[PDB]
């Protein structure tokens, strides 16, 4: 399946005027558009090559939509500070993301479209598109204001729609890049302690899409509360990266087992050193 | 395409 | 402040000498957004720094990438240094290219 994402994030700054508005769109993990109200001439941008097809008329609308969308937020953080009795002088963040998760023949599997304030989940559509989780009382203000006026049908207009429609758009246009299944090169390293002991490093270079898991057992047993697991991250050339490892006695390396399961692994790997 | 707030605010 | 940033120093490939590669400086986890990133070649703020790849956990944290182009060499010496809310001083990580 694939995704079409967009994450928006709105940041009051008192004292140096207006929030910083953003937003940042994704087809499953690669970025393709952003706008950044601080930009030199604030304007939604392309982030890959194969968004660069669209003409003048995406670039406009969707700049417009960004625009309005900036004024919403603008207001919405006045609003806050009401709902929290929270004082003006200070800087606080409302978040947004917005998208739809698709099978590859067309089928909606997940929409979504949540806001969290200050770091802390706020409001969410639920997965019927027509009724909304409220995470504390102000919350709940929203939802009732948001039922009254119908709010979820427009917006299960547009995951089910354009979310949909354009998502397959862009799978089409960008192929080359975004249909690849790079799986896993996984290996694992051996480092001596000063201790007297050993730590065993399983590395996952080169995949995509960067969905993984990676983790190591004994005996069967998975070693969770013991691995230090570093965040799956870029490596800059549409393909990511992660590692796991933990501490062994020496001359019991080979006891220990690094398991690795990614799309692009139909058997998942289990390595030992 | 990006979502629209439709100026529908919290 | 609610979230403390956690830095990854990393190269594209795996780093030989003399072999040109990109320098990653991953930074992740954190709340709130506001954030400063510079990477340092030998304790001198490198020029050439782009950000990108900004996205949330949700649970909401911040995620983004800063990154430079580089060729590594024996005598260089990389770092990435971040100040963030949610801590009192700049952090400085170093790139460590044998693990
Ligand atoms: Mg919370």
């Amino acid at each position: 399946s694939h995704s079409l994402r967009y994450f928006v994030t709105a940041v009051s700054r008192p004292g140096f005027g207006e929030p910083r508005y953003m937003e940042v769109g994704y087809v499953d993990n690669t970025e393709f558009v952003r706008f950044d109200s601080d930009a030199e001439n604030p304007r939604y941008e392309p982030r890959a090559r194969w968004i660069e097809q669209e003409g003048p008329e995406y670039w406009e609308r969707e700049t417009r939509r960004a625009k309005g969308n900036e004024q919403s937020f603008r207001v919405d953080l006045r609003t806050a500070l009401r709902y929290y009795n929270q004082s003006a002088g200070g800087s606080h963040t409302l978040q947004w993301m917005a998208g739809c998760d698709v099978e590859s023949d067309g089928r909606l599997l997940r929409g979504y479209w949540q806001f969290a304030y200050d770091g802390c989940d706020y409001i969410a559509l639920n997965e019927d598109l027509k009724t909304w989780t409220a995470a504390d009382m102000a919350a709940q203000i929203t939802r009732r204001k948001w039922e009254q006026a119908g709010a979820a049908e427009r917006d299960r207009a547009y995951l089910e729609g354009e979310c949909v429609e354009w998502l397959r758009r862009y799978l089409k246009n960008g192929n080359a890049t975004l249909l690849r299944t790079d799986p896993p090169k996984a290996h694992v390293t051996h480092h001596r302690r000063p201790e007297g002991d050993v730590t065993l490093r399983c590395w996952a270079l080169g995949f995509y899409p960067a969905d993984i898991t990676l983790t190591w057992q004994l005996n069967g047993e998975e070693l969770t509360q013991e691995m230090e697991l570093v965040e799956t991250r870029p490596a800059g050339d549409g393909t990511f990266q992660k590692w796991a490892s933990v501490v062994v006695p020496l001359g019991k390396e080979q006891k220990y087992t690094c398991h690795v399961e990614h799309e692009g692994l139909p058997e998942p790997l289990t390595l030992r050193w | 395409r990006g979502p629209g707030r439709a100026f529908v605010t919290i | 402040i609610q979230k403390t940033p956690q830095i990854q120093v990393y190269s594209r490939h795996p780093p030989e000498n003399g072999k040109p590669n990109i320098l990653n400086c991953y930074v992740t986890q954190f709340h709130p957004p506001h954030i400063e990133i510079q990477m340092l070649k030998n304790g001198k703020k490198i020029p050439k720094v782009e950000m990108s790849d900004m996205s949330f956990s949700k649970d909401w944290s911040f995620y983004i990438l800063a990154h430079t182009e580089f060729t590594p060499t024996e005598t260089d010496t990389y770092a990435c240094r971040v100040k963030h809310a949610s801590m009192a001083e700049p952090k400085t990580v170093y790139w460590d290219r044998d693990m």
